[PDB]
């Protein structure tokens, strides 16, 4: 026949982020398409403020800050704070191994 | 005369290519159903002129979705409403839906 | 003794407590499914759906009903009733800006 | 020339810093994407499903089942006040409501 | 403006206002606050009363989503 | 003093009456005022949080009517006539 | 000639054209598009200023103000829905009391 | 001296269109700076949809076809009608004029 055509997803990241946080707990199909969209909806609203304030700043150029101030804006108290420590971690251990 | 010189792209004018054509389904909401419904959103005791003022929203609801939808559907030149037709008219109502796609 | 009878209101909190720890949908799905098409005939005529796309239109639906109904008993209860009624949905609408 | 490791990898990441780094690109948010960009907000999309993912593992575990399903995200999300504000305007299918009674509708004991 | 300034405090020291910046908020505020008596007004109503109370402004929030 | 470090006073039951007025609300529960600045309060705190982030960001001293006019979009209460 | 010129239009088709372009939207925008899209805020900015240049008429005032656009848009069902969500600075609400809070006549 | 940025405003259009409905009133400045916020407001609507619109249906071009159906969707039915004839109006005139 044709194989289908290429479905991108986050499945198999969500799976491993599950086997670390609950290693004997697994994820029903639908449940999977939940995180799929919650995944991809947080990416859009992220992207999309860093995309104002960059445009706001007259830069052409979205870095880890404009992510930053974009996560301070849209996640609340206690998230953003855990977040933008995870994000600063990766950033940091990113830089120095080159 | 009717109204309108070019009527082309509607469509309409559409019969006994099969059966098709609908009814009048907005009565197949039963009150049970709506009960149901307002079961699960905590209300113990319900007027009666609660189910046809419901069939009114609700009506008013699927007709703003849907309108949005084919409006995707006809912009992507399809015949065919997907889930991401809905997805996208949710989004735009702000009524977001996680588990259909995007 | 009688033939058994509960009081009015005692099932009513038992299909409370049913519906609210249950997640199928509650409006039959033929009668939701024609109803969808009826509606998208008066936008073009001779549109087909994806399942998929009826079944997130009517899961979209339920959640923006038990949701209202959330908001319309408030308000039923605001005005010390226990029976919802039309101007408690009227006003759970006003005030959510869905309506003028 | 090669022995490549992934930017996931360098970062200490699951998530595919390299995914994000294209569909920043891709996605029409600005003209240049920072190599910086991608790695934190793959970071922070990795913590928050973290997150998401303790709190329906927990629920899941609550109900005596080993595979979480929309109803153990949705529980998860609405009792918890910070998540619950994140996606107060998303519906989650087949997720249901929080069994809540208005104490007024109660019979009097 | 002292309000707004002492608000400002919280977030971050020795911050400066455009004249126009406090004009901003103190149109949007208003607007925001004539708006909840409106509704406010017809919860109270609703309640059949003519009185306004807190818990007509807190129906008016709870049902426009700003409280939980 | 208190008012001056609790500034929130400053905003007057006068002040509350005119905008209720302005509202159409005619008769005014004594515990309303209290109610109103708690109310008024969440929001400038809330609208006042992000109009700063943008400050910081642009690493400016001076929050500008754009930061109040970008904030105020966020919360969804978009705002005409200061530089839209 | 000029591209305003030859779409009929007050509204600058370039101007507008090099936003759309420079504004983050497409990796490509169509000489079209601009076009529409100046028109239809050319015909949207003279809706509203019809209807405040009436408003102001109505007062016996020569220039516009906030308030005759407020009148304006908040008196005509369409505008006020599109508007539904924005705040006129200076704007004031329409005259609109509750009928149960009027004296009995 | 001559700072003051060079700042962009639709101010001289609105004045244009204003002396076409109203030829003998006048605008505040308020007025004005309200006019130029409705204006950059529909603006963001329209394009944002727009994006949208290309961006689902994997197409690298806004065309004045993404513009005409982000119209639809956001403009109220008898505002759109209007809408919807004066942008294919002035795309018509256009092409015919080279
Ligand atoms: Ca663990
Ligand atoms: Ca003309
Ligand atoms: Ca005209
Ligand atoms: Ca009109
Ligand atoms: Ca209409
Ligand atoms: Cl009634
Ligand atoms: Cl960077
Ligand atoms: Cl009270
Ligand atoms: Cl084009
Ligand atoms: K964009």
């Amino acid at each position: 026949k044709r194989k289908r055509s290429r479905k991108e997803s986050y499945s198999i990241y969500v799976y491993k982020v599950l086997k670390q946080v609950h290693p004997d707990t697994g994820i029903s199909s639908k449940a999977m398409g939940i995180m799929n969209s919650f995944v991809n909806d947080i990416f859009e609203r992220i992207a999309g403020e860093a995309s104002r304030l960059a445009h706001y700043n007259k830069r052409s150029t979205i870095t880890s800050r404009e992510i930053q101030t974009a996560v301070r804006l849209l996640l609340p108290g206690e998230l953003a704070k855990h977040a933008v420590s995870e994000g600063t971690k990766a950033v940091t251990k990113y830089t120095s191994a080159k | 005369s009717g109204r309108g010189k070019g009527g082309k792209g509607l469509g309409k004018g559409g019969a006994k290519r099969h059966r098709k054509v609908l009814r009048d389904n907005i009565q197949g909401i039963t009150k049970p159903a709506i009960r149901r419904l307002a079961r699960r959103g905590g209300v113990k005791r319900i007027s009666g002129l609660i189910y046809e003022e419901t069939r009114g929203v609700l009506k008013v609801f699927l007709e703003n979705v849907i309108r949005d939808a084919v409006t995707y559907t006809e912009h992507a030149k399809r015949k065919t409403v997907t889930a991401m037709d809905v997805v996208y008219a949710l989004k735009r109502q702000g009524r977001t839906l996680y588990g259909f796609g995007g | 003794k009688k033939p058994h009878r509960y009081r009015p209101g005692t099932v009513a909190l038992r299909e409370i407590r049913r519906y609210q720890k249950s997640t199928e949908l509650l409006i039959r799905k033929l009668p939701f499914q024609r109803l969808v098409r009826e509606i998208a005939q008066d936008f073009k005529t001779d549109l087909r759906f994806q399942s998929s796309a009826v079944m997130a239109l009517q899961e979209a639906c339920e959640a923006y009903l038990v949701g209202l109904f959330e908001d319309t008993n408030l308000c039923a209860i605001h005005a010390k009733r226990v029976t919802i009624m039309p101007k408690d949905i009227q006003l759970a609408r006003r005030i959510r800006g869905e309506r003028a | 020339r090669a022995k490549a490791k992934t930017r996931s990898s360098r970062a200490g990441l699951q998530f595919p810093v390299g995914r994000v780094h294209r569909l920043l690109r891709k996605g029409n948010y600005s003209e240049r994407v920072g190599a910086g960009a991608p790695v934190y907000l793959a970071a922070v999309l990795e913590y928050l499903t973290a997150e998401i993912l303790e709190l329906a593992g927990n629920a899941a575990r609550d109900n005596k089942k080993t595979r979480i399903i929309p109803r153990h995200l949705q529980l998860a999300i609405r009792n918890d006040e910070e998540l619950n504000k994140l996606l107060g305007r998303v519906t989650i299918a087949q997720g249901g409501v929080l069994p809540n009674i208005q104490a007024v509708l109660l019979p009097k004991k």
